[PDB]
DNA sequence: GAGAATCCCGGTGCCGAGGCCGCTCAATTGGTCGTAGACAGCTCTAGCACCGCTTAAACGCACGTACGCGCTGTCCCCCGCGTTTTAACCGCCAAGGGGATTACTCCCTAG
DNA sequence: TAGGGAGTAATCCCCTTGGCGGTTAAAACGCGGGGGACAGCGCGTACGTGCGTTTAAGCGGTGCTAGAGCTGTCTACGACCAATTGAGCGGCCTCGGCACCGGGATTCTC
């Protein structure tokens, strides 16, 4: 129930926002896996960024500059 | 009288000049660079503003919403691959349906 | 203490579309856009002047930057606009 | 009204006062200061 | 004699096994000049610049052939087609 | 005759370095178009670089920055 | 007297990278541990690449270092490929790989 | 006085593979690789210095940038060797 | 032709959008000067043209078979919907953690 | 050497964390079923394979000279310090456009 916070209607909605029509009944686990690796990359970079700043909470500024390092830059939450 | 009014613009050439001075990009910076940069930024801001405006008029709203300028930057090709690597706030995706997904 | 570009895009919005209104999230996304464009042009001019065997920044490095990083049609439009602005500024001597 | 004067700079102004007095005396021998009381490092491994 | 498909494996091993250039130099130099004079006329070119262009298009084309062959196996086939090339170009990102 | 000045068995040689067994007959001209737009996008930047260099000769430095900037940096010729 | 490279036990220069950091306008103030840290990192990276290149050159039974051996060392290693997954190589070639079904 | 790293990587190759030679194209590969790593690490350290209102680059910023650039086993070995070199240099007494 | 299910239209509650004001710290004006840049002058590396010659390769073409592609039956596995379970959302007061800012000595680094 | 950015302690107070509990829309389970995956099949056509003819790819020889590169001299541009004033940011306040909401027109669907 740890990874099970995200669920079948959530990734059904996400696949529907991908414009797909028919999904498979066990595409569940590899989507959960790529979910996990994307978050652990992003918050590993955010944790290093906030570690060097002596800031032991993770701020929004750190994660948007983590994405801008990663080449997936976000607009609206600072920059 | 400010130098922006001397050159006939509404953007802060002294502020952009100090922002490029204390950024250690160079040790000596000429004077044509801030007026040129503030002119380019004025043109680009005016351009994205008028695409936001004409994306706002057809969507029956007199307020600009990030969705409307999302369609403005997804509908013009030059701004599309000018800003292809960026992602924007709660604007979603422009609608398109491929034809074999369309039945009958 | 916080720094932004509010009133200038406000008066540009009023002089262009005088019956439109801006949300604060919109205020933020074009502030992010203008800071990104500033950072891109300035780092291009810095790399160009540093690796072009020169010590200063002039109009030539930045006109190469606006000719080079962004697509050509609005690039030459911005080149024409900025040359008009710099001739206006040099005329008022 | 006094400054805070935390414990790290009390040692600093004390040994700077001691060094000033010793350099005045050179141009004498301490008996019991805060730094002569300190235990020396051991001689066994 | 050999069955059709064994000597193809032999030459594909020979082409993967070596490091020589596979594009003729003079048509490439002519192509570079004819594709550069529209931007700026009466230009001069460096030989190692032509070599850099050579190795760049070689690396780009062979990587393009990797992922278009991956598109070929993905559609349960062997021969590549034009839609495999368009799929590889779209999934790479560019248009 | 310079657009197909580079030839079709050379395209086969580059393809069979790339590990594809059978190739079509209709892929030569589209690979030529891909090649043409690739060198167009390269020497546009290279000719802007040599235009700002106050030079008529395109050197190795201008082309090597031109592919450095597009995320295709190349070693050895940058000396 | 003597150089700082032997003081820190390195073969790469320290004053050279200190100079290159100085007028490279990264910042206007540079600490003393910066060139020795950069020097040690460059030491380790060059030593690792030279180790793998020498192993590949010996693996070819050929007494010099040819860029085919550099390509073999770069792509055979896992995280060296991850670090260098962007850079194209000069005169290196392509690692031999055939997909499984093409074998009859 | 065209400046290059040829002698230094000649010796650190010579302390482990004595009967081995380098080609000139390969020589250029190692030179360009060293310069590229230097440029990447230094611009990340400068970006991280400009992160924290800090006008000085020290060893801590470069350690954080090394931990950001490199993959993990290379990162831990690089910070181990760099820390050993820094402690060697600092205790020059 | 039934049956939802979006789109339209009128009414209403509401909260950020825009306008206004106090005032600070930053833009501008002005003069000094070391010096980077323009710019003419000059050496000579190297890029362009090209005459002709061997031939590998490019081009062309015939033969045929693995293979692209249309057809098809069949297992089945997701789709759609109803019910039930569950936790997300929301109001919201509260303790205090921990940056933000401030003050200030000093080692640290430019010159 | 010497100026100053950084180290460091204090201290204000913003925001984040916990947690009642109540709701209710959203998730979970299940079950009929039908449009699609997928294995098999077969016409044929497009491209592998191999051989003869053709072309200008590669060499290398060298002359001409364009301009890349370097040097000295002049100078005009930009850092640098100082005085100073209003542009522009923090904060406060009225209100209107869009969020919400409900009745009913209306238009895909089977």
């Amino acid at each position: 129930d740890n990874i099970q916070g995200i669920t079948k209607p959530a990734i059904r909605r996400l696949a529907r926002r991908g414009g797909v029509k028919r999904i498979s009944g066990l595409i569940y686990e590899e989507t959960r896996g790529v979910l996990k690796v994307f978050l652990e990359n992003v918050i590993r970079d955010a944790v290093t960024y906030t570690e060097h700043a002596k800031r032991k909470t993770v701020t929004a500024m750190d994660v948007v500059y983590a994405l801008k390092r990663q080449g997936r830059t976000l607009y609206g939450f600072g920059g | 009288q400010s130098r922006s009014a001397k050159a006939g613009l509404t953007f802060p050439v002294g502020r952009v000049h100090r922002l490029l001075r204390r950024g250690n990009y160079a040790q000596r910076i000429g004077s044509g660079a801030p007026v040129y940069l503030t002119a380019v930024l004025e043109y680009l801001a005016a351009e994205i503003l008028e695409l936001a405006g004409n994306a706002a008029r057809d969507n029956k709203k007199t307020r600009i919403i990030p969705r409307h300028l999302q369609l403005a930057i997804r509908n013009d090709d030059e701004l599309n691959k000018l800003l292809g690597n960026v992602t924007i706030a709660q604007g979603g995706v422009l609608p398109n349906i491929h034809q074999n997904l369309l039945p009958k | 203490r916080k720094e932004t570009y509010s009133s200038y895009i406000y008066k540009v919005l009023k002089q262009t579309h005088p019956d439109t209104g801006i949300s604060q999230k919109s205020m933020s996304i074009l502030n992010s856009f203008v800071n990104d464009i500033f950072e891109r042009i300035a780092t291009e001019a810095s790399k160009l002047a540093a690796y072009n065997k020169k010590s200063t920044i002039s109009a030539r490095e930045i006109q190469t930057a606006v000719r080079l990083i962004l697509p050509g049609e609005l690039a030459k439009h911005a080149v024409s606009e900025g040359t008009r602005a710099v001739t206006k500024y040099s005329s008022s001597t | 009204t006094r400054r805070h004067k935390s414990a790290r700079q009390l040692i600093s102004d004390e040994n700077k006062r001691i060094n000033a007095l010793l350099t005045k005396a050179n141009k004498l021998v301490p008996k019991a200061t805060y730094f002569s009381v300190e235990a020396p490092p051991s001689i066994r491994p | 004699r050999y069955k059709p498909g064994t000597v193809a494996l032999r030459e594909i091993r020979r082409f993967q096994k070596s490091t020589e250039l596979l594009i003729r130099k003079l048509p490439f130099q002519r192509l570079v000049r004819e594709i550069a004079q529209d931007f700026k006329t009466d230009l001069r070119f460096q030989s190692s610049a032509i070599g850099a262009l050579q190795e760049s298009v070689e690396a780009y084309l062979v990587s393009l052939f990797e992922d278009t062959n991956l598109a070929a196996i993905h559609a349960k086939r062997v021969t590549i087609q034009k839609k495999d090339i368009k799929l590889a170009r779209r999934l790479r990102g560019e248009r």
